[PDB]
Order: C-alpha cells, then sequence, then structure tokens
RNA sequence: UUAAUUGCGAUAACGAACGAGACCUUAACCUACUAAAUAGUGGUGCUAGCAUUUGCUGGUUAUCCACUUCUUAGAGGGACUA
RNA sequence: UGACGGAGCCAGCGAGUCUAACCUUGGCCGAGAGGUCUUGGUAAUCUUGUGAAACUCCGUCGUGCUGGGGAUAGAGCAUUGUAAUUAUUGCUCUUCAACGAGGAAUUCCUAGUAAGCGCAAGUCAUCAGCUUGCGUUGAUUACGUCCCUGCCCUUUGUACACAC
C-alpha cells in the first residue's frame, strides 16, 4: 500500500525477486526445510 | 407538597439527594466524559455507587473487571506487603480520606483527575523477556489497554505505599498528593518517574 | 510525540516463547484499509482502541 | 558480623516542643491561605514537633477557622471556613 | 393476624432472619434500629436499598433483623440480602406482584447480586499444607 | 416516642454515664484502682489515674443489660484479647478476675445490678431506670 | 504558648538520679530512660505522686524531685503493695530494696559473683558463657565473640 | 476439543477386561411427606424504662394455640451445559 | 496501614469421672494457680452464642534506630509429678545486639482458595512455636506457552539393555 500511493509511476508492475537455495541436508534438517519422516512415507517422491 | 416522614430519624440532606435525583453523596458521575478512547470500555461510567466495598464475582470469567468499578479496584490494590493483606474496611477508610483530600483540594471532578492520573501513569510500551539465544534481550511491545490501567492502578499504589513507609505523612495524604502530582504532571511522583524511565528503556531498546 | 489511535480488529493469536504477549491486527481510523500487525502485552479483545506512539513497524513470525 | 553500614549522621531533627513569640506569630500569621491542614502539613511545611502542631490544631479548631471535615484518628483534616 | 414474611439472608456462616410486616413503618436490628449501629461506612452499605428505593416503600411496614454468625462484613450482607428478600416478599404478598416485578427490577439493576445469596462456600484444606490448596515447602536439600 | 441504649450509640451514652457516675461519686471504690491494667496482657497500664474504673463500671453494667445472667469468668473471657507472647505467637489471654468480681460487687453495693437465680447476676431495676435516664439524658442533649 | 526564661533550666543534656537524660519527651519515658526502673515503674510512681501526665517535661517543682527522691528510698513508706519491685526478699536480708540505676548492676554482679564462687550449675554456665536456661545450644548462640 | 485410548470418526480387525469415568462423602437451593420445655412470636403466672397510642428490650413452664420458611434429620426435588 | 490504653466483642463438624475424676458453673481472697457442695453426665439440653484475633471509634509514641526484642539474665507466687533444679509452664520488674524494598539462589498460590489473624482434636502426669480440621477480610497479572523443570503419544537415531 505504502509503495503504491508514493510510486510516480501508477499501475506499475511491483517485480518480485527470484532464486535458488541450495542446503545442504545438515542445514536443510535444522531449519526445517524438510525433516525426519516415518520409514513407510520416506518413499513419497511428492511434495505437499 | 408533604413531606412524608418516619418516626426513625432519617437525615435531611440525605433524603433530598433520595427524593430528588440518584447520586453519591459529594462527587457526581455525570458530565466525566473523557476523551482517552484507548482506555474508555475499561473504567466503570454511567454506574454510580454507594460504597466502593463490595463482595463482586469479579476473578471467573474474563472481563468481568472491565466492568468491575475501577474505585474497587484502586482500593483493593491497597492492601498489599504481606500484614496489610485483607483488612478491606482499613482500604476504605484510606481511600475515603484520599478522595476528601482530593475534594478539598484541586475542585475539579475528583473522580475526574483520578482517571487522568491513571491514564498519564498507564505505560503503553514495555518489554518482553525475548529468548534472543543465550542473552535474553527485550522486546518493545506497545498495546494493552487493560494492562495500562492494571499497571496505572499498581504503580500509585506501590508509589503511595513507599512514601508513606517510614515517615510522619499518613497513607492518605501521601496518596492523594501522588494522584494529584500525577494527574497534573510534574514529573517527581514516584510512578510517573518509574513508569517514564520504562518508557524510556523500552524506546532504547525498541 | 505523534500519537496514533487504532482499533483491533482480529486477535491473531497469543505468541512468544512463554506466551506472554498476543499478536492482533489492528485498523486506523484514518486511510481506511491499513491495518498493522500488532503484538499485545496484557489481554486484548474485540473491539478495543488503541494507543501508538509509532507505527511504521510489522511483525510477521516468531519462533 | 558486619555493620552493614557506614556510620554517618542521620537527619538529626530539632523538633521543637517549645517555641516563642518569634514562632508563634509566624505560624499565626502562616495557618490562613492553607488549603489542607493536618499535623504531616504542620511538621514538614513548619518544622515543629508533633506534639507542638498537635496542640496548636487543636487550640485554633478551638479558636475557629478551619473546620473539619474527619475525626478519625490518625488522620485529621481541616479546611478553612471563608 | 398481624401480617408477617419470614425471609433469611445467608454468607459464609452469617444467617439473618428478616421478619416483615404491617407496622408503623421502621427497621430494627436485634432490637435496635438499623440507622444507628454506627459504622460509618457499613451504615452507608445497609441504607443502599433503602436509599435507592426511597421511604414511599416503608410507610407502615415494620422489618425486624436477627443476625448470628460470621464476621461484621458477612453480617451487614446477610442484613442486606435479608431485607432486600423481606421487602420482595411483602410486595409480592400483599402489594401488588406489579410492584414487587419493578421493585426487582430496579434493584437487579443497581447490583445483579442484590437479588442473588452468594454462594462461595469455603473450600476444606486438605493433609500437606496449611491451607485449601497451598503446599509447606519444597525443600531438596 | 421510644428511648433505650440499645436505640442510642454505645460510645457517647458510657461516656455520659460515665461522667454522671463521676460527678455522684458514691461507687464506693475498692481503692487499690490505679495500680491495675484491667487485664493480665496488656504491656502499658491505662492512662488517666482517677479514671478508667467508672468506665469499666459502665460497660460491664450495660452488658449485664444486654445479656441475661454472666459470671466473673463470662466477664475475663469478654474483656480479654491477644496477649505479645514474645517470639510464640499471639494467644488470647483472659482479662482480671479480681477487676471483674469486684467492679461487679461494687455494683451489687450500690444496687445498679443484683444476683440472679440459676447462677448470675442481672440488671437491676433501679439500675436500669439510671441507665435508662442518663441515655434519655443523651437524646435531650444531643437533639 | 507558655513563656519560660531561656535560662539555663533548658540544657541539651542534663543529669537525673546519677545518669544522663535527654528532654524534649515525657517526664515518665525520662524516667525509663534510667538504669534498673522502666515504663511500669515510672508510670505508677507519676501517677501515685498526682502529677498531671499530660503536662510537660519542662517545669518541675523541687519539692517534686525530693518527692520522687523520698518515694524511690522508701517505697514502702508510700504504701506502695511490695509486688512490683524488683528484688523481692532479698538474700541479705529478706527486705524489699529498690535498685538505682548503679545499685541494679553490682546487685547482678553480686549475684553472678555469688553463683560463680558456690560452683553450681548456673554458676559454672555463666562462667563459661553459654545458655544456663536449658536453651537449645546446638543450633543457636554461634555468634558469642 | 476440555482431564482423559474422553469421544466423533477413518480403518485387518471384531469383540471384550482393567484403569478414566461410573461410584461414596463433603458445602451450598428446599416457604414439601413427618418434628421436642434445647432457635419465637400475641394474650398470660409475676415486673421496669419510653406513659394512660397499637411496640421493643427484657426476665420463666405445663397454661394452650399456628410452624423447623434459620440450627439437624429420613421413601426425597432440580443442574443435564436448560 | 504500626504498639498501647479505653467503648462494641461474630463458627461449628471437636472433646469430656465406674471400680474411683474430665473439661469447670461459686458466697472469700489476687492481673495468677487453690479449698468447702454439686448445679454436668452417662451427654444437641452442662462446659459453650466456646462473648476466642488484625475488625468500628478518643488519645498517647511519633521518624529521631522509638514504646517492635523478653534475644539474654537475676529477684516472688503457684495446677501437674513422691523429684519441673541445667527459665517444662503462667503472671508481676531491666539492659539494647540485628533490622534504609533484604545478594547468588530457592518454595507455594485459578475463586472466597494466596495471605493475614484466631478456634477445636492429636501427642499429655504438666505446657505448642507442630500436624490434622474449622472460622474472619480477601488476590491485578491466569480460558496463555513450552523458554526452564518434568511429563503423555507418534515418528526417528542408537555401538544403550545394572538401559545416559
Amino acid at each position: 500500500r505504502d509503495l503504491s500511493e508514493a510510486s510516480v509511476y501508477p499501475e506499475y508492475a511491483l517485480p518480485k525477486t527470484y532464486n535458488k537455495l541450495h542446503y545442504c541436508v545438515s542445514c536443510a534438517i535444522h531449519a526445517r526445510i524438510v525433516r525426519v519422516r516415518s520409514r513407510e512415507d520416506r518413499k513419497n517422491r511428492a511434495p505437499p | 407538597f408533604t413531606p412524608v416522614v418516619l418516626a426513625t430519624p432519617i437525615p435531611e440532606e440525605v433524603q433530598q439527594a433520595q427524593t430528588e435525583i440518584k447520586l453519591f453523596n459529594k462527587w457526581s458521575f455525570e458530565e466525566v466524559e473523557v476523551k482517552d478512547a484507548s482506555l474508555v470500555d475499561y473504567v466503570q461510567v454511567r454506574q454510580p455507587i454507594f460504597v466502593a466495598h463490595t463482595a463482586g464475582r469479579y476473578a471467573n470469567k474474563r472481563f468481568r473487571k472491565a466492568q468491575c468499578p475501577i474505585i474497587e479496584r484502586l482500593t483493593n490494590s491497597l492492601m498489599m506487603n504481606g500484614r496489610n493483606n485483607g483488612k478491606k474496611l482499613k482500604a476504605v477508610r484510606i481511600i475515603k480520606h484520599t478522595l476528601d483530600i482530593i475534594n478539598v483540594l484541586t475542585d475539579q471532578n475528583p473522580i475526574q483527575v483520578v482517571v487522568d492520573a491513571i491514564t498519564n501513569t498507564g505505560p503503553r510500551e514495555d518489554t518482553t523477556r525475548v529468548g534472543g539465544g543465550g542473552a535474553a534481550r527485550r522486546q518493545a511491545v506497545d498495546v494493552s489497554p487493560l494492562r495500562r490501567v492494571n499497571q496505572a492502578i499498581a504503580l500509585l499504589t506501590i508509589g503511595a505505599r513507599e512514601a508513606a513507609f517510614r515517615n510522619i505523612k499518613t497513607i492518605a495524604e501521601t496518596l492523594a498528593e501522588e494522584l494529584i502530582n500525577a494527574a497534573k504532571g510534574s514529573s517527581t511522583s514516584y510512578a510517573i518517574k518509574k513508569k517514564d524511565e520504562l518508557e524510556r528503556v523500552a524506546k532504547s531498546n525498541r | 510525540t505523534p500519537v496514533t489511535l487504532a482499533k483491533v480488529i482480529k486477535v491473531l493469536g497469543r505468541t512468544g516463547s512463554r506466551g506472554g504477549v498476543t499478536q492482533v491486527r489492528v485498523e486506523f481510523l484514518e486511510d481506511t484499509s491499513r491495518t498493522i500487525v500488532r503484538n499485545v502485552k496484557g489481554p486484548v479483545r474485540e473491539n478495543d482502541i488503541l494507543v501508538l506512539m509509532e507505527s511504521e513497524r510489522e511483525a510477521r513470525r516468531l519462533r | 558480623k558486619k555493620k552493614w553500614s557506614k556510620k554517618s549522621m542521620k537527619d538529626r531533627a530539632q523538633h521543637a516542643v517549645i517555641l516563642d513569640q518569634e514562632k508563634y506569630d509566624r505560624i499565626l500569621k502562616e495557618v490562613p491561605t492553607y488549603r489542607y491542614v493536618s499535623v504531616s502539613v504542620l511538621v514538614d511545611r513548619l518544622k515543629i514537633g508533633g506534639s507542638l502542631a498537635r496542640i496548636a490544631l487543636r487550640h485554633l479548631e478551638k479558636e475557629g477557622i478551619i473546620k473539619p471535615i474527619s475525626k478519625h484518628s490518625k488522620q485529621a483534616i481541616y479546611t478553612r471556613a471563608t | 393476624a398481624v401480617p408477617s414474611v419470614q425471609t433469611f439472608g445467608k454468607k459464609k456462616s452469617a444467617t439473618a432472619v428478616a421478619h416483615v410486616k404491617a407496622g408503623k413503618g421502621l427497621i430494627k436490628v436485634n432490637g435496635s434500629p438499623i440507622t444507628l449501629v454506627e459504622p460509618e461506612i457499613l451504615r452507608f452499605k445497609v441504607y443502599e436499598p433503602l436509599l435507592l428505593v426511597g421511604l414511599d416503600k416503608f410507610s407502615n411496614i415494620d422489618i425486624r433483623v436477627r443476625v448470628t454468625g460470621g464476621g461484621h462484613v458477612s453480617q451487614v450482607y446477610a442484613i442486606r440480602q435479608a431485607i432486600a428478600k423481606g421487602l420482595v416478599a411483602y410486595h409480592q404478598k400483599y402489594v401488588d406482584e406489579q410492584s414487587k416485578n419493578e421493585l426487582k427490577k430496579a434493584f437487579t439493576s443497581y447490583d445483579r447480586t442484590l437479588l442473588i445469596a452468594d454462594s462461595r462456600r469455603p473450600e476444606p484444606k486438605k493433609f500437606g499444607g496449611k491451607g485449601a490448596r497451598s503446599r509447606f515447602q519444597k525443600s531438596y536439600r | 416516642p421510644g428511648v433505650s441504649v440499645r436505640d442510642v450509640a454505645a460510645q457517647d451514652f458510657i461516656n455520659a454515664y460515665a461522667s454522671f457516675l463521676q460527678r455522684q461519686g458514691k461507687l464506693e471504690v475498692p481503692g487499690y484502682v490505679d495500680i491495675v491494667k484491667t487485664s493480665s496482657g496488656n504491656e502499658m497500664p491505662p492512662q488517666d489515674a482517677e479514671g478508667w474504673f467508672y468506665k469499666r463500671a459502665a460497660s460491664v453494667a450495660r452488658h449485664i443489660y444486654m445479656r441475661k445472667q454472666v459470671g466473673v469468668g463470662k466477664l475475663n473471657k469478654l474483656y480479654g484479647g491477644a496477649k505479645s507472647r514474645g517470639v510464640r505467637p499471639y494467644k488470647h489471654i483472659d482479662a482480671s478476675g479480681s477487676i471483674n468480681r469486684k467492679v461487679l460487687q461494687a455494683l451489687e453495693k450500690i444496687g445498679i445490678v443484683e444476683i440472679s437465680p440459676k447462677g448470675g447476676r442481672r440488671i437491676s431495676e433501679n439500675g436500669q431506670r439510671d441507665l435508662d435516664r442518663i441515655a434519655a439524658q443523651t437524646l435531650e442533649e444531643d437533639e | 504558648s507558655l513563656v519560660v526564661q531561656e535560662q539555663g533550666s533548658f540544657q541539651h543534656i542534663l543529669r537525673l538520679l546519677n545518669t544522663n537524660v535527654d528532654g524534649n519527651i515525657k517526664i515518665v519515658y525520662a524516667l525509663t530512660t534510667i538504669k534498673g526502673v522502666g515504663r511500669r515503674y515510672s508510670n505508677l510512681v507519676c501517677k501515685k505522686a498526682d502529677v498531671d501526665l499530660h503536662k510537660r517535661a519542662g517545669e518541675l517543682t523541687q519539692e517534686e524531685l525530693e518527692r520522687i527522691v523520698q518515694i524511690m528510698q522508701n517505697p514502702t513508706h508510700y504504701k506502695i503493695p511490695a509486688w512490683f519491685l524488683n528484688r523481692q526478699n532479698d538474700i541479705t536480708d529478706g527486705k524489699d530494696y529498690h535498685t538505682l540505676a548503679n545499685n541494679v548492676e553490682s546487685k547482678l554482679r553480686d549475684d553472678l559473683e555469688r553463683l560463680k564462687k558456690i560452683r553450681a550449675h548456673r554458676g559454672i554456665r555463666h562462667f563459661w558463657g553459654l545458655r544456663v536456661r536449658g536453651q537449645h545450644t546446638k543450633t543457636t548462640g554461634r555468634r558469642r565473640a
């Protein structure tokens, strides 16, 4: 809202930032990008 | 028009105050509207009370205290520091004396100066313990009207009792002086100094 | 100090390690549709007014 | 053990139990324009003894300028009647 | 037959029996007037119902309150509840039921606890502590 | 219409009775007053020397008028109080049996209060008359 | 108020019965400042002397001072019931004696040395500086130095 | 979801047992079925203060009437989130 | 918001002599214990409305280490015990040594509970500072969270299985 009201240019696109975060297994587990799963459902290739 | 009298004596002034219009003895609950929108809906207004001592179910639900009277809350906080636990009779005596002193001084509305002191001493920014990681820090948190009035009452009470400890002046006049000082604004009363010092540290670590 | 008045429009929920604070969302009387995420030290309920010394900050997530 | 102090002089008040004309006239010319009057008021704003303050309060009220609002023990309130 | 109604106000242990009948318009406790117990605070507290309803409703009504039990505050609370219930019973049995209803409406509007007796009965104390819930002390060494 | 010590305040009426009995001075005081502390728990004796015995007598007589039959043990239990037993916690201690018994005897001698059957003591006819006369003097002086 | 000349009658510290007394307090409590006699005996003596208690300690007559002197010299000559005194049926004679500020300490020392000389358990305890009244000394009375 | 393997439910499980509940006391609201010189009201057996004005406070059994709607009771009533 | 002196002065579930005494109602004395007869008994009627405490009013002390300490110690009366002397206990008299929100730490508290103050039974030949029950005034931040201490379930890893 503040950026829209303080913008000079109307109908501004308001771009978004794009990046790829590569996590090692330890850091991913610690930061809960992934987590320990049960043995049967470790085989779920499907994301939620 | 006739005076309907009863053989049991009842004072003429209180009979008149009953017959003409409902009112307290010396203070009016009318025309005491405040602009403190943040603290309205918590202080009991438009509900006059004959005596501040009430055995009311106020600590069962959540916001029963909101419609609980504020004068009762002040006289409740006045019972503290150990041996002064209970003794609502003593508490009511002291608050009656304090209101009489604040009535003889500062001839404006006594409940109005009381509430102005409450709002001025109520801290609006506080600090909460944030874990931080190893070194616990303070976090500057805004927003609490109930805690604002609660801390104002607590601050006024403990300042009055700290003043009234180990001295010749009685708790009634100490409390009255603290209330008038906080209401008018003097940067000298112990409650208001503590509130602004807490405010300063909260803004510093904000 | 510039003081702004805002009313809580939804109590988002209690947060913090010990739970002593509550995240709420507040709406400003001026500039309709302007809402800010704030935190509460004491209790807070629906339709409650609010005094803010500064209003240019938000708290999104706490863990 | 440890004294837990520094052994310095205290306030050492000189609360007056006897006075003279030079203080009697001062208190007589001072008791007006006093919105709130009590033992604490007399002691702190006059630097006089508690017993002398009590006696002066009794005498002034027996003559009659101030009137009482409360007769409760340990707290007497007197306001001058205009 | 002098028409008398028997009510009673209760507290932790304070029981106050109120006999409300057609007389000269008096209130008496233990044979002594309610107006002259001189507590300077509880006097106004027991005046509360009379002050709020006026002397219109005590023209020729005698109300005798006999108290037993509890401390001073409990006794005055029992007194006020008993006298309120006695006036209610009088205005229902003899004066108009509409008058009783409006009296009770005024009583409730001033305070809801005026009609309802308090029921915060004391909690029994359990072993291993000085009070009902407080424990003694947990010293480890 | 109707004067009674119940209908009058207690403190002012008893002060009036004390002043009246002090003016008359015909109570036959025991003589060892001004040396006793009215009890056994007090740490400081009373303040007024020639006083306070009129007060004690007025209080006991009025208490008997309220009650029906009351003995010296009841008087002592009634006038007792919490005693500061040093470090040990305060406990109730009775009043002085000798002084209660002697004020009962003085009331007996003056006829204000008389022996009663079934054990105990009752406010006498002339004592009640004098008590109500003092109370009525109080209602006439205040009103 | 009442005007008394600013003579030597007002002194910051004065002598009374071989002790030092500061005024500006009640006469009775000034007597309590005397060693060996306290509030009870002081108030008894003042009340039996029939001198007004609400009066201050500024003006006191020579006849009144001699009155107090004679009271303390011969309390029984002044019809005192003889159980207020602090020494009943003394060992020397068996009479009733009222101590002075020095007499009370001399009497206390005399009975202390008497117990030590007679070598009782009480005397041994008083010599050793322990508790003699049967108190529990296993956890109390440490800082005896 | 509150205190609950407390339940609703999906389901290689169905049907059960013990724990939880359920149960037994405690304090609370009973103007009812049945109450005694132990908690009272009016005349009275005797008497006083405010007076010949209608009441209170007093002090007692067999000389009686109406009630336990305050102490305590026993087939017992409601509260189960209505 | 305290200590004291005077006028009011409120709970019941608790206890009680038969092979020889339990709590107490007294004509006489003392702030004290104790005698002559039984009003008390095989007990809701007697002790006991257990008239029991900060609680309501008029003053003194009044900020000065004070009247809060009987810590401590020496003088007299006594219930109990055939011995209370190294105060069993109670009552008359004194010194003044600590006490300016009390450091690291550590314990209890959701509606009359915390706390304050008091009462009864237990142990008893005799005394509660203890425990078990009751009575008077009464609590802001609790319908929140696992950050600390612990848990319960599930998943998971384990070289553990007297089991971290």
